């Protein structure tokens, strides 16, 4: 429909889901559709739990974690959430700088200056711009739906998306990166039945978009052993079979628009979680990381990995408020929803501690 | 200097087992997926299989459920393995992968037949009564195994021209023809003999060619 | 399941005239191709990644030209180090598929075979075998139709042909055609005619021998 499609294109609209989904296509091919599916499946549950808690308690999670918790724990949780928003803005700025160097060839620091003046221009109105960004992201989604029809190994795609298996540090690392990019703390911190159905259908169609992106990054070059896998400059140059000369600039414009939109979205979310200036303190790490002399191709995925590092500090407080009687009243969430959410909370920490043990080994 | 090397050639009976080592150097094997290519001598070639690093084996429909590909990142080796060999699987194997498939191995030869080591049987080919001023004589080596053999012509003639045609497979063994040409004035005046050295059986037959 | 048919099968040319190989496809392959050169008993180095992006360390002689379902690799000013095998491979969809292959050979003026038919060997006669070998040496071009006639009746089976590589001396192909027989197949009949139909002669070059002599 017109509602859910635009809602999905706006709600995902980030360079993290773009970068982490192309890495998985050229490192483990179709064997990461399981990661994508599990990610969206738990993201919808987290969205529903967050909405239920926010409505039945009358406050967002930043306002709640200030009610009943020790002050040092509040400081530690603010450290965690501010590092989360910081990494989100870092990923935004990195994706935008890469898109700018792909479009006009400007170096990533001049691209950061351009993104700063675009943030200045965010404040010839908001009505005309909201259609353009959503239209660009919807067009790139249709472009990848154009390609998902050509993947010859249908049953191989199904079998690789069906059987979950991880092998070594790279597989678990990229899986954690993707599952932390999809399930975002923005989602965790986000006619009621209409809103619920719209969000569910939107996230479902956007999960289809992500599966299409991963399957295309797998079928375009998996065994071709092309020069680079996750270099979004090399990705953009070979991303697409169809409508070639315009496809490269289309991909670059889509990346730039998604980055500039996620900029405002995540920055306003950080302002919400912070007041209950802001743009510069969350921007400085982006500049110091892209100036340190390292290519952003791997840091754009490490940022999603760190967002997954930050997901449990936003997941543990949710269910404790969810399961309560003197607050939820007669509208307490079921015990089975609780059990499913807690199995998910155990699984995420299992994967993250797996990666951490593998890093401790060396 | 990046370089791939392979295992030594192999001669195995049918229904046996075999493995081939493709070792790499100069690049990071754990970061590139290796492809195999089978080429019989002159009989063309078709893409075989790909082992993406970390054990990801994908086989083609042509050669499936018979081949296997092991990997050993400790020594950065790719093992090809075959069971229950047949007659017409003899060929040279290649392993090749760096970024756009640039670097290939020198190739490993693999022959499968039940023939035991048998020294040859040289048959002289006398014209039996002579167009022009030059006459052609022949040697016919037949029924030997393995493949390698060298034919040298000893002739005191003031002129000659030797040819040696490639050995083909007849009924499991190998058959080969060899030519020589001499002036009619020095034949049978000056003897023109044909020696056939089969090193794998230590036998060399110095056959004299007479009418 | 997508295949690749390569044309021509074999190609003859002198140093100086540009050559062009075509690698026709089965369906649309979006500029996914690979050109390899090969020598006798060697490893094929990569020449052309996807199309006409001349690979690492490749001379500027070779150039690709690419479009959907039909790609062409052309060599301008063919130097002596360009002869041998050429192979074409697609890389879009499992399984990868190599083309029909080509063997670029050296070209020169025509020639005529010096046909010589031999009787079975004396030491081979008492061994049971009766091989009537018929040497066809120094002919051009390569394609010949050698034929055996046993008492007029043709012999399409039981024959065995072999061909040498392009001769190192003067680029002229020579071949051999043996006609193995048993005892009855050699004694029931009377004659053995070795004919060779060839381009350079409307009349096939013929040689023959007979048993009683
Ligand atoms: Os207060
Ligand atoms: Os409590
Ligand atoms: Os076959």
């Amino acid at each position: 429909f017109l509602g859910p499609a635009v809602i999905a294109s706006i709600a995902y609209m980030d360079p993290g889901n773009f970068a982490t989904n192309i890495e998985g296509g050229a490192r483990y091919g179709y064997s990461l559709l399981w990661v994508i599916l599990a990610a969206n499946l738990m993201a919808m549950v987290i969205q529903n739990l967050s909405a239920n808690l926010g409505i039945a308690s009358g406050r967002n999670l930043p306002e709640l974690i200030r009610e009943r918790w020790p002050r040092p724990l509040v400081w530690f949780y603010w450290i965690q959430a501010e590092l989360v928003a910081m990494a989100t803005d870092l990923a935004e700025f990195l994706g935008a700088a890469l898109a700018i160097q792909l479009l006009t060839g400007l170096p990533m620091f001049w691209g950061a200056v351009v993104t700063g003046v675009v943030t200045f221009w965010l404040l010839r109105g908001t009505r005309p711009l909201e259609l353009a960004v959503g239209a660009f992201v919807l067009m790139i989604g249709v472009a990848y739906l154009v390609q998902v029809v050509l993947a010859r190994p249908d049953l191989a795609a199904v079998g690789a998306g069906f059987v979950p298996r991880l092998q070594g540090p790279g597989s678990a690392y990229l899986a954690v990166g993707i599952i932390g990019a999809t399930v975002m703390p923005h989602v965790i911190y986000l006619l009621v039945r209409l809103n619920r159905v719209d969000v569910i259908a939107a996230m479902g169609l956007a999960g289809l978009i992500n599966m299409s992106m991963l399957a295309v990054a797998a079928a375009t070059f998996h065994g071709k052993n092309v020069e680079n896998a996750g270099d979004l400059t090399t990705a953009y140059q070979t991303l697409t079979p169809l409508l070639g000369p315009a496809a490269s600039v289309l991909f670059a414009v889509a990346l730039l628009a998604s980055g500039l939109s996620s900029s405002a979205v995540g920055t306003m979310a950080g302002d919400v979680i912070m007041q209950g200036l802001r743009r510069l303190i969350t921007m400085l790490p982006a500049f110091i990381v892209i100036l340190l002399g390292m290519d952003p191709s791997s840091v754009l995925i490490l940022s999603q990995v760190i967002l997954c590092f930050g997901v449990p500090f936003a997941l543990v407080p949710l269910l404790l408020f969810t399961a309560h009687h003197d607050v939820m009243g007669a509208l307490v969430t079921r015990r089975s929803f609780t059990v499913i959410g807690w199995v998910i909370a155990v699984i995420i920490i299992a994967l993250n501690g797996y990666l951490l043990w593998e890093l401790l080994g060396g | 200097q990046v370089q791939l090397t392979e295992s030594g050639p192999g001669l195995v009976a049918p229904s046996q087992s075999l493995s081939i080592t493709c070792t790499v150097s100069g690049f990071s094997l754990t970061s590139y997926g290796v492809h195999w290519v089978r080429q019989p001598p002159g009989k063309g070639l078709e893409w075989l299989v790909v082992i993406w690093s970390d054990g990801s084996t994908t086989y083609n429909s042509a050669l499936k459920s018979r081949l296997s590909i092991s990997k050993d990142n400790s020594k950065s080796q790719v093992f090809l393995k075959m069971n229950s060999l047949q007659t017409d699987d003899t060929a040279m194997y290649y392993c090749a992968r760096e970024p756009p498939y640039g670097y290939w191995g020198q190739g490993t030869t693999l022959t499968v037949s039940s023939a035991k080591t048998t020294p040859p049987s040289v048959y002289p080919l006398a014209p039996g009564c002579t167009t022009g001023s030059s006459v052609t004589l022949g040697c016919l080596v037949k029924g030997y195994f393995p493949e390698s053999v060298t034919v040298t012509w000893n002739s005191g003639s003031l002129s000659s021209s030797v040819h040696t045609f490639p050995a083909l497979l007849q009924s499991g063994l190998y058959t080969m023809s060899s030519s020589v040409t001499v002036p009619s004035s020095t034949w049978p005046s000056q003897t023109v003999t044909c020696s056939v050295a089969h090193p794998a059986s230590s036998t060399t037959v110095d056959k004299k060619l007479e009418p | 399941d997508i295949e690749l048919t390569q044309s021509p099968a074999t190609l003859s040319v002198t140093p100086g005239d540009s050559v062009s190989l075509s690698c026709r496809a089965s369906q649309s392959i979006s500029n996914n191709l690979h050109w390899y050169q090969q020598k006798s008993h060697e490893s094929p180095r990569l020449l052309i990644k996807y199309v006409s992006q001349s690979s690492s360390g490749i001379p500027s002689r070779f150039s690709g030209s690419g479009s959907g379902t039909d790609f062409t690799l052309s060599i301008n000013s063919v130097e002596t180090e360009d002869f041998g095998m050429y192979f074409c491979q697609q890389s879009n969809s499992w399984p990868r598929t190599f083309g029909g292959g080509t063997k670029l050979e050296i070209k020169r003026a025509d020639a005529a075979p010096t046909v010589s038919i031999f009787p079975p060997s004396s030491e081979q006669l008492t061994s049971g075998g009766a091989s009537v070998v018929c040497f066809l040496n120094n002919f051009y071009p390569k394609d010949i139709n050698v034929k055996w006639k046993i008492d007029g009746s043709e012999r399409q089976n039981g024959v065995l042909n072999s061909w040498t590589d392009q001769d190192s001396k003067d680029s002229t192909y020579s071949m051999s055609s043996t006609l193995t027989l048993t005892k009855d197949e050699y004694e029931r009949h009377n004659s053995y005619t070795c004919e060779a139909t060839h381009k350079t002669s409307t009349s096939p070059i013929v040689k023959s021998f007979n048993r009683n002599e």
